[PDB]
């Protein structure tokens, strides 16, 4: 019943994926050694969604994890939840990427591209009806960003009907940790806009401007960002895993959210966020959670949504409310701020509304949305691109990968189209 | 004698099912295990077995299980035939596209084997009362590949419509008037008498009559069910003048194409508000043509009346009937059209309306169903035209209609039905 | 021939809708003629069969002000092929001195124009 | 309803807020843990949540942190919202020029956005209380830039200003008149109604009456937020002739640029003194006209009265006001304004004052609030026009303004426009 397949891809994917692992165990009330512990059944019935069930009634999560070097693996099998993973599902090589696209997408991925197919195709033939593929990934270096794209590419090719939604953190100036991240970024979006149905755009600077500036956070480490990542990734899917008074699974996003096919790469956000004195004093009635939600600080994103317009927005709310101040905040929201909506499409949102919210919440909002603006990332990306393609450096280490000029050519091409196509509708 | 098959489809359709069985188990005494404690009164819409058990005749079809499945669970989940609430695999991605063409079709054919299986016990059958909303991907395209082959399979049966229809202003969906918009060619070509339901006006009357601040969905229902079995009353207890389903329906119709009528139930009335009011038969009969009681979010005062109904139900005697209608038609506001200056027609039924123990609604003795057809409502279709404009005008989502099998013209044909379904509501009130 | 608009039309066109025989009681114009239902009226003295007043409530609040003056900008407007913006109706619908003068000023010109017309 | 958001500005603003929350808590008996041991008559000035805690609608702003982060350490630490109460990081220096320029403009946006989201849960919200002090570069530079865009931000709100006023004589700064003379363009254009507060007064108030030869601020901030919460009484608390906030203002203001009321309060006396009085309606009645308890070092008896109102609070019977104030007008030594023969305005609340258990001030069963405009106060003006003379004369003190980015010129508007409401309000005294 809509089974979901998850993939790990590089550090960055496989990390972020197993923290989501443990936030959904808890929720679903799984023990760290795979048995069930949850307090009501509504926990049970869609299982299914996520775990395979299996003798003893222990319940094993349908996630293949990818890489290119064991040491993720190691860390991933001695993390806090490395047991419950599929031993069989830890397929990796033993020499790394080095952070080169080229690496994962020809060489040092295409020979594990086989033994990532076999696995992933077990996984959806052990489903009843399955729904999609959530990817986990990242832009940066060419591990998640080289043999992602590739994979994905398969799965897109034998799969063309599933829902393909990926969420990909990807590169940013000031807090770049590598060099070479603008040729992977380029590299990858080129395939992500033509195969993926969604993109859910991560930027690590706006996760740190959460963490500061609304969590005040003194030392906020990289696990807080994987937190922050994985609260909209379970947000998004929790339509088909729970009731809700308006039902709206992956599809049922997809057919209000983006207008056009390419258009797909989209804003998510989620609340509330408060630091640890000041949840004491915050009322978290829905209204304040919506003020909350619309905030250029409760992004993922460097992509200040005031400057574009919003295309289609997704307001998945969570928790035992009634829903009219839902329409009259989605309404005044769009009304007020009509300047921030295109006009020319009149109701920008879609909500939903589930009944059982998150353990230790009795509500929750998450935040997904189109708008215009998500360019700043794409044309400031392409504009570093053009700062090291322009006139050849770091090339001998893709070339001599088998890549090639004319294929860069195309990629920052296809970044300028897609550009192009979010500054038309602004 | 009189069954009536009840229809629904989507997840407004199954959940107003829910609230309007809930409803009917009460008013017709049955346990929510199908038992009867202690006429034929549920031959209407409960069949009976040897053992002593109320079975109804309902079908709910959802393309996804989650409130199927959620009614599995619930208290009725042993009232329903398990089999003929049938559940999909796939949801209709608030699509008419898929809906019509490609995940309803391999289920519609269990539907209607279900639905003959209804049929063949129903020795007076007299019409269906399938219930959808406009706006959802199910509601619009498996009912529009339901309704084409039941007016083959059932062409002579009455097919009452009553749908959800998108407001002016609140909306759940950005798609929901591409989907409104495909539902028009069945109601104009198999529909006998459609029955459209606003969620804003409906709000504003919780909001003022009822004076609750927080309602749900659950409130509206338990409103769209008195309306229902209020429109049901007369074939199922005795009055003095009841009016058969395809009387009240030859009532409505001026022309086969004309068949929109609004509703508006009265007393719509809180608890702490019943104790301090008389509430005569004329109060109620005033309240209903009021715009602040509106079912759709149109004024009626914009428009003019062709044909009016008074369902009237409790203790109730027709010359007070006679007495409101005479001041109704007194006062000019309220302007007829020329067709109808006898204007109105009258239903008188004994039964007290019955309220829902959870509900909002205030117990009354007297209970009026308003249904009445106006030139006023081509406004609630003159903003979703030149709304469905405003995305048609860039083909704003059809790749996903079309690439689930629709013809990129029959949004051509869907918006020149809808004009001309306009135009035929103008000439008319000349 | 005056280019622009001189204080003295504005009394011209004061005087002119007294001359009218309107039912309407001793109350100024500039904050009768902001209900909407007026401006039917005056026009009910040329063509009756086009007023309905079977679609206009008088009222006097807002909300029921300018959902009669969006009622009559499709209904009777657009049959003189006069079309106006929200932000200047709101305006009328505030009993805005000039706002609906403005409004007041053509509105007649057109009706004189219906009339000369040859309509068959 | 009848919410108001309380500004405090300034090291002045955040200490007689310290003061005034001490008072509201009690008066309207918080914990100052914020919680109610055991009416809706707190909505005016506390928000409340789920659990039972009432959270001020209240911003300390101070572009130092030392007096806001002492509060941090305070018995009201957790009272207040902790991140609604800014600090900056640089101080005012006493210079308008970096308050309203250089060091206020950083910290403004987050001010704003904090007035905004204490905004949007007022339902019925009322005005503005914003404190501060003329003298000190915070209470005036950073007031001069908030009440700017407050008031295109909240143009339509009331906005009252309550002010610490500099003495003819005691002064604790050299530039003091600077900073107040840049003020003026501030009260008269962005402000409704301006309360002006002199130290060197109520130094003599505080010596008389109370008998106390050795008091603090904290004595002078346990009246003014008497003299606030007084003028506050009615919005709160229940009365026989309770005045509206816009009642209030539309009775004190003749024209919109007069809006300068003096205040005193009654009765002012300490806690041996209070029992070999009755202390009479009348007696409070004619203390609050006796120059030697004016809160501004300005002779009455020296002006015109033109707008007097009466906010009695406690147990007073308005016959007696009326009694009281026949003989006000009856003596020739108060002289109103040929404008107002019917003088006075009267107001009276049923909650007897509050008194604060560390304070200076008696319990007395009767208080009344004394707020009135007079032509005397130009006085407290025309001693500060001459002292700024004496200073711009060889541009005293200007290179610091001028290096913070002030035009030099500035001033010169500041004179021209202090001249302008010195002639203002003599032209009206005839
Ligand atoms: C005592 C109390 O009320 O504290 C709350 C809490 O509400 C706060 C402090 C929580 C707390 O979260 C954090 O401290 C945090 C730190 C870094 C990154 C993200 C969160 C909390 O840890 C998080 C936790 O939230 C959940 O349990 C949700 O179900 C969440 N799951 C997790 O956060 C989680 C934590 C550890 C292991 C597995 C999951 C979730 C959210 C969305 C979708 C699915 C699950 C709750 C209620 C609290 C604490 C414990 C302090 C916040 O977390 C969430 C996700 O709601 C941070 O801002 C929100 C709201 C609150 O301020
Ligand atoms: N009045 C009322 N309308 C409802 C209710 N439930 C759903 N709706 C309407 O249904 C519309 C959207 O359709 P959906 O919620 O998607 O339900 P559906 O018909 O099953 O469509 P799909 O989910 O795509 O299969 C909304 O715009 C609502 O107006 C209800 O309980 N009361
Ligand atoms: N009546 C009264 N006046 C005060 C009090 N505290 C400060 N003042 C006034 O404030 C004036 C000087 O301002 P500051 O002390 O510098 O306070 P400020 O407004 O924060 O100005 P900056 O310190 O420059 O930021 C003095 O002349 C006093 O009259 C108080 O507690 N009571
Ligand atoms: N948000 C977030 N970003 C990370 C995390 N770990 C690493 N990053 C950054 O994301 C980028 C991704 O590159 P990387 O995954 O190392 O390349 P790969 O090895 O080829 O997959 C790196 O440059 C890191 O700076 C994390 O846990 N969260
Ligand atoms: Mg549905
Ligand atoms: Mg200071």
């Amino acid at each position: 019943m809509r089974e979901i397949v998850h993939i790990q891809a590089g550090q960055c994917g496989n990390q972020i994926g197993a923290k989501f692992w443990e936030v959904i165990s808890d929720e679903h009330g799984i023990d760290p050694t795979g048995s069930y512990h949850g307090d009501s059944d509504l926990q049970l019935e869609r299982i299914n969604v996520y775990y395979n069930e299996a003798t003893g009634n222990k319940y094993v999560p349908r996630a293949i994890l990818v890489d290119l070097e064991p040491g993720t693996m190691d860390s991933v099998r001695s993390g806090p939840f490395g047991q419950i993973f599929r031993p069989d599902n830890f397929v990796f090589g033993q020499s790394g990427a080095g952070n080169n696209w080229a690496k994962g997408h020809y060489t040092e991925g295409a020979e594990l591209v086989d033994s990532v197919l076999d696995v992933v195709r077990k996984e959806s033939e052990s489903c009843d009806c399955l729904q999609g593929f959530q990817l986990t990934h990242s832009l940066g270096g060419g591990t998640g960003s080289g043999m992602g794209t590739l994979l994905i590419s398969k799965i897109r090719e034998e799969y063309p009907d599933r829902i393909m939604n990926t969420f990909s953190v990807m590169p940013s100036p000031k807090v770049s940790d590598t060099v070479v991240e603008p040729y992977n970024a380029t590299l990858s979006v080129h395939q992500l806009v033509e195969n993926t149905d969604e993109t859910y755009s991560i930027d690590n600077e706006a996760l740190y401007d959460i963490c500061f500036r609304t969590l005040k956070l003194t030392t906020p480490t990289y696990g807080d960002l994987n937190h922050l990542v994985s609260a909209t990734m379970s947000g998004v899917t929790t339509c088909l895993r729970f009731p809700g008074q308006l039902n709206a699974d992956l599809r049922k996003l997809a057919v209000n959210m983006v207008p056009f096919p390419r258009l797909h790469f989209f804003m998510p956000g989620f609340a509330p966020l408060t630091s640890r004195g000041s949840q004491q004093y915050r009322a978290l009635t829905v209204p304040e959670l919506t003020q909350q939600m619309f905030d250029s600080k409760n992004m993922m994103a460097a992509c200040d949504p005031r400057h574009g317009r919003y295309l289609t927005v997704a307001a998945i709310f969570r928790g035992r409310m009634s829903m009219k101040e839902v329409d009259e905040q989605m309404l005044n929201v769009q009304n007020k701020n009509s300047s921030y909506f295109v006009e020319w499409i009149p109701n920008n949102v879609k909500t939903a509304v589930c009944d059982i919210p998150p353990r230790g919440l009795k509500m929750s909002a998450t935040f997904i949305g189109n708008s215009t603006a998500i360019q700043e990332l794409f044309k400031r990306i392409s504009e570093q691109f053009t700062a090291m393609f322009r006139r050849k450096a770091f090339l001998h280490w893709y070339t001599g990968e088998g890549m090639d000029e004319m294929e860069f050519t195309e990629a920052e091409s296809n970044m300028n189209d897609l550009v192009s196509e979010y500054q038309q509708y602004q | 004698m009189r069954e009536c098959i009840s229809i629904h489809v989507g997840q407004a359709g199954v959940q107003i099912g829910n609230a309007c069985w809930e409803l009917y188990c009460l008013e017709h005494g049955i346990q929510p295990d199908g038992q009867m404690p202690s006429d034929d009164s549920f031959n209407t819409f409960f069949s009976e077995t040897g053992a002593g058990k109320h079975v109804p005749r309902a079908v709910f079809v959802d393309l996804e299980p989650t409130v199927i499945d959620e009614v599995r669970t619930g208290t009725y989940r042993q009232l329903f035939h398990p089999e003929q609430l049938i559940t999909g695999k796939e949801d209709a991605a608030n699509n008419y596209a898929r809906g019509h063409y490609t995940i309803g079709k391999e289920i519609i054919d269990l539907v209607l084997d279900r639905i003959r299986k209804l049929a063949d016990q129903c020795t007076g059958l007299q019409g269906f009362l399938v219930f959808h909303s406009f706006g959802g991907g199910t509601g619009s395209g498996f009912t529009s590949l339901l309704m084409e082959r039941l007016s083959v399979d059932y062409g002579k049966k009455s097919k009452l419509e009553f749908s959800i229809y998108p407001a002016p202003q609140v909306s759940t969906a950005v798609v929901e008037p591409y989907n409104s918009i495909l539902t028009t060619h069945t109601t104009l070509e198999h529909s006998d008498c459609a029955f459209m339901v606003d969620n804003e006006a409906i709000y504003d009357i919780c909001r003022r009559n009822l004076d609750i601040e927080r309602p749900t969905y659950t409130n509206l229902n338990r409103l769209i069910s008195q309306i229902v079995s209020s429109i049901t009353a007369s074939l199922r207890f005795d009055g003095a003048l009841n009016v058969d389903l395809t009387e009240f329906q030859t009532n409505l119709v001026p022309y086969p194409r004309i068949h929109f009528p609004l509703a508006t139930y009265a007393p719509v009335i809180s608890a702490e508000k019943a104790y301090h009011e008389q509430l005569s038969v004329a109060e109620i009969t005033n309240a209903c043509f009021e715009p602040a009681n509106q079912m759709v979010k149109c004024d009626p005062r914009h428009g003019k009346y062709m044909a009016c109904c008074l369902l009237y139900r409790g203790d109730v005697v027709p010359k007070d009937v006679n007495a409101a209608i005479a001041t109704i038609k007194t006062k000019r506001s309220i302007q007829f059209v020329d067709w109808c200056p006898t204007g109105f027609k009258v239903g008188i039924n004994y039964q007290p309306p019955t309220v829902v123990p959870g509900g909002d609604l205030a117990k009354v003795q007297r209970a009026v169903c308003m249904l009445s057809n106006t030139t006023a409502i081509a406004e609630a279709w003159a903003r979703l035209d030149h709304k469905f404009d405003l995305m048609y005008a860039k083909r704003a989502f059809v790749h996903w209609y079309v690439g689930e099998g629709m013809e990129e013209g029959e949004f051509s044909e869907a918006r020149e039905d809808m004009a001309a379904l306009e135009k035929d509501y103008e000439e008319v009130g000349v | 021939m005056a280019s622009s608009v001189d204080e003295e039309a504005l009394h011209q066109l004061y005087l002119w809708v007294d001359n009218i025989p309107l039912s309407r009681p001793k109350r100024n114009l500039s904050r009768d003629f902001s209900d909407g239902v007026l401006v039917a009226e005056v026009i009910k003295f040329y063509f009756p069969k086009m007023v309905e007043m079977h679609n206009y409530v008088p009222a006097n609040s807002l909300q029921q002000k300018l959902s009669n003056w969006g009622h009559l900008n499709r209904k009777v407007l657009k049959r003189l092929n006069f079309s106006v913006p929200d932000d200047v109706m709101r305006k009328i619908a505030q009993c805005a001195p000039g706002v609906v003068e403005l409004v007041l000023i053509p509105l007649r010109q057109r009706l004189e124009e219906r009339q000369r017309r040859r309509k068959q």
